[PDB]
């Protein structure tokens, strides 16, 4: 477990012409996006950046393209996570919101937070779950925000 | 650079003043002090730039 | 602060470089799985 | 005994599979994983992973880079970013690879640069490492 | 007479000219020189106020006259010899009681019965023995402070012993120089070695004993 | 003997001082090893460090006690 | 030669607290290294280390006691 | 010659303690960076430290009963 | 002369266990963290500690037969 | 006796520079496997090497001028 | 004169396997922490240890060849 | 007296230099672990340590300087 | 007094061996702790090792020539 008193994005194809995928994640990124304080968004794909635009315009930080059509891999999962690093937004707590495919019956879009932040993770209980620094924390935060963002992209 | 010439003499004053060192005691000591010079006059150019600077800023 | 992590350089960066270069391993056969991995398709959209 | 969850977005190596112990390269250095686990984090580097499983066997790779992810469990998982059996990988290439590394760092020069070919160097070295 | 009496008041002027340049330098003019002499408190204001306050400003310029006058009574000497052996012991001595009462000030003057109440309560001292209070009392203060008198003489002592083995080592191989240039280019690295380090923790224990008045302050 | 024992037994006390040099030694090489591990400089570790330089030093106050003791 | 002698002898036992010097350096340097590590400061590790100074300074005290006994 | 040498006999023993003081710092150093890393604090870990802290004092009693046959 | 140096001769032998007794400290201070580091303790890790407490004892044995040949 | 013992009390007086000398080298050690987890170089951990080999040579010069004091 | 000083002279150097003594016990100790991070046990760093501990008390054999040859 | 107790006071002038051969070991030992961590050969790390070398082995030159004193 | 203190001046410069001794089990201690880390092992760490160790047996190679010049 992590916290803060504190990267909201989404996860979206780039197209539509598939269910309400979109629909979702505009949906419940901005069902969400009251609540929070340092309130910024990232959307991957823009079938979000189509819908979760309309004001969506001002409270993205930077939203990506291409996702199916071309097949999700690790290496993409980096591009776009690598420089999402480089901003000065970072957790306002993260949530990752993406669709998790359960059958092709169901999805779900389900959503994760994003503990983009080392330091709460320096800070709790987590300071001890690890036992080796705030460093390789970071690149593993790193990683798996890549890892994750594969997964997500792929689910 | 002027203030260093002073510390010398006054320093050389002390010597003269006092029992005649051994002359090692001295050769040591402004060897010593001749060391510092070469890098110091170096540094203390550099000294001017920084606070003149920090205080024409203010 | 690792060369690259003293490069500020993310331990993405990193890794993906290290990815590249497993790319840059392997052999022909294994290189046409590089292709299947990698890359990005995306575009940062900026705003 | 060790779950070893060995896996690299591309296959699962092991599955939560009691292999006894794991040798890692962490970006750590060298690392070795035994059955249960310290709550740890490691960061892989360009090394091998040699996964001893419990039964004598143990196969090895090289694996680029990624996370080894040492739980309080007993439950470890690589994930490399690549881990791959260095059998995929061909030696003759590794020179190649590793001298033109050596070649580029020479014009490698800014720190990222050189860092990156760095990387080339360490990793292709690191290839040789077991090739 | 003369030579004590032309001594310590050569200690107070070279603090004094410092201490009354920066003053000074609150408006004009600077030329060259005001400017220059700002340089020697504005060093003092640069280094030593790098690990000043810490304990505050209330007390710390009373600490940096002693940093300084410390430091300062040092390097007058350090080109006088001889000087090392009386000026700076003479100013050691001289220099002995403000190192006391740097401790007294809000230490032994607030609490003299136990001025670890006011420097470390529970650490070293056991603060279940005010016995062992009062005892490290003397560790961490009334050696401490005989300890600074050494400290400054652990200057004296390797300031000295480059000059007494120079001395002995140009009187051993009064050659001119010349194999005695060899033990005696040692002899001048060692001066680094002894007393410019030596009197840098020595200036390094008024540092850290008045940050202990004033960090308790 | 009387008068020769006391300065042989003055010396023998200073070799009391070779265990507080190097208890100082590790005290601050340990605070500056672990200095490097962050980021609480000040306090926590280096206000542990006078207080590990304390019970280290006392080693040899008592000790320089015994020497100056058979000198005085 | 017996009035002597214990002086020649009572300094030589002031050099067993070479260990008991260098043991409250190394016993409080690793606490230091340990209380970096964190974070039970408050009681299980710095509280070992009073547990860590007595079991050191009681070989300083056995030491002090035979050197204190030569010479009163 | 015989009343004397007995005296820097037991003085020289006691030099024997600068081991059994230090090396207990430096097994109750181990054991408090060593319970940093956690968690076998209440057994297994600090069930060893009694168990080195004994054989460090195990050279601190056969020298501590030289210094005892030489002087009674 | 005769039986006087070989009084004052053994005491400065049992100078010879300060290694010994600190040495046994940290071999069994060195396996406190290296068990800490877990958990092949039964067997490879504990039983060298043993293979390690007899190579430093083996000084200390050869430092007390020294000891005990100017008093027997 | 008087003009002999002292000369012999100087060379005990100079054992304590076994701990300024083996201290610098735990202080001086500590800061280079310290550093080696960077980048704190300067202003930071050997500043505060400049302050620990200042409490390191600090029983050396009290040591150096014991044996200062057995000479002259 | 003679055969007395060759006595109370044969004990100084038996102080001298002091080292040879606690080296050992970080030739083995940084031995048992360094297979701690394993896996190389026989060869690489086991071997190492062999070619450290006949370094460590090579001080301590021919410091007793320099006893045995003022006795023997 | 006056040539007799000059022998046997450059003796134990030279066991101060026990503190420098220690000292190069844990000196030269922490950068060959700290170039273990990484990268700073011929940079940073075996430069300071030179530096290191230097501040311990002058505590050996502080100390031959008197076994030479007590010697010519 | 000439040849009889010659007998006790060089066995007191025989216990210099101890910081040789101790210091060549820090050096190769730290380079089986080193290689552990992995894994440069030929040149680079053991070649630097090599470079240690002669800098801690330089120190026994002063000592032993100051006890070997009060023999012969």
């Amino acid at each position: 477990d992590i916290k803060t008193p504190e990267l909201i994005i989404g996860v979206s194809s780039d197209r539509g012409l598939c269910g309400a995928i979109h629909s979702s994640v505009a949906k419940q990124m901005k069902s969400e996006a009251a609540n929070l304080k340092e309130v910024k968004i990232i959307g991957v794909g823009d079938k979000i950046r189509s819908i979760l635009h309309r004001t969506h315009s001002d409270q993205f930080l930077v939203t990506f393209k291409e996702v199916g059509r071309r097949p999700p891999t690790f290496g993409d999962a980096s591009v776009i996570a690598l420089e999402l690093l480089n901003s000065g937004y970072e957790f306002d707590e993260g949530s990752i919101i993406f669709n998790r495919f359960r059958s092709v019956i169901s999805y779900k879009t389900e959503e994760k937070p994003i503990f983009s932040l080392d330091t709460i993770s320096s800070a709790e209980s987590m300071s001890i779950y690890d036992d080796i620094d705030a460093d390789v924390l970071r690149n593993y935060q790193e990683y798996s925000l890549a890892n994750i963002i594969y997964y997500s992209l792929k689910e | 650079p002027y203030v260093l010439g002073t510390g010398l003499i006054l320093y050389l004053l002390s010597k003269e003043i006092y029992v005649i060192t051994p002359e090692t005691f001295s050769a040591i000591s402004t060897i010593g002090f001749l060391v510092y010079i070469v890098k110091k006059y170096g540094a203390s150019v550099g000294e001017f730039a920084d606070k003149l600077n920090e205080q024409k800023i203010a | 602060v690792a060369y690259w992590r003293q490069a500020g350089l993310s331990y993405i960066r990193y890794s993906q470089i290290c990815a590249k270069a497993v790319r840059d391993a392997l052999k022909t056969e294994f290189k046409a799985n590089a292709m299947k991995t990698s890359g990005s398709t995306i575009k940062i959209v900026k705003v | 005994q060790m779950s070893f969850t060995f896996a690299s977005p591309t296959q699962v190596f092991f599955n939560s599979a009691n292999v006894r112990q794991v040798d890692v390269p962490t970006q750590t250095g060298a690392f070795g994983i035994l059955a249960a686990h310290v709550p740890t984090l490691q960061v892989l580097r360009p090394g091998l992973v040699v996964v001893h499983a419990e039964d004598g066997t143990t196969s090895k790779y090289f694996v680029s880079s990624g996370s080894v992810t040492v739980n309080a469990d007993s439950s470890v998982q690589l994930l490399a970013e690549e881990a791959v059996t260095l059998d995929m990988l061909d030696l003759g290439a590794a020179k190649a690879n590793l001298e033109k590394a050596q070649s580029e760092l020479l014009g490698a020069a800014d720190e990222a640069t050189r860092a990156e070919i760095q990387i080339r160097i360490e990793a292709n070295e690191a290839l040789v490492k077991a090739l | 007479i003369t030579p004590v009496i032309l001594g310590l008041p050569l200690v107070t002027l070279i603090v004094l000219f410092p201490s009354l340049l920066f003053p000074t330098s609150n408006r004009l003019v600077s030329n060259r020189f005001v400017t220059l002499q700002q340089w020697m408190l504005q060093l003092v204001s640069k280094q030593m106020m790098s690990i000043h306050n810490s304990k505050g400003q209330t007390w710390t310029l009373m600490l940096m006259s002693l940093i300084l006058f410390i430091g300062s009574t040092n390097l007058l000497g350090l080109l006088p010899h001889s000087f090392t052996p009386t000026t700076q012991l003479s100013m050691n001595l001289g220099m002995a009681i403000p190192l006391w009462a740097g401790a007294v000030i809000t230490g032994f003057r607030n609490k003299t019965k136990a001025s670890l109440a006011h420097f470390l309560p529970q650490g070293t001292p056991t603060p279940l023995i005010p016995m062992l209070v009062i005892i490290e009392t003397i560790s961490l203060f009334i050696q401490p402070m005989a300890l600074a008198v050494r400290l400054t003489a652990n200057i004296t002592a390797g300031h000295l012993l480059i000059h007494l083995i120079g001395g002995a080592t140009l009187a051993l191989m009064s050659i001119s120089t010349t194999t005695a240039l060899i033990t005696f280019t040692i002899l001048i690295l060692l001066t680094i070695l002894e007393f410019a380090v030596a009197m840098i923790q020595a200036y390094v224990f008024t540092l850290l004993v008045s940050l202990y008045l004033h960090d308790n302050t | 003997i009387d008068t020769a024992a006391k300065f042989i037994g003055a010396g023998a006390a200073t070799v009391g001082v070779a265990g507080s040099g190097a208890g100082i030694g590790t005290v601050f090489g340990s605070l500056i090893i672990g200095y490097a591990r962050n980021p609480s400089l000040k306090q926590q570790l280096f206000s542990y460090a006078i207080l590990g330089f304390a019970l280290s030093e006392a080693m040899g106050l008592f000790c320089l006690m015994v020497a100056f003791l058979i000198l005085f």
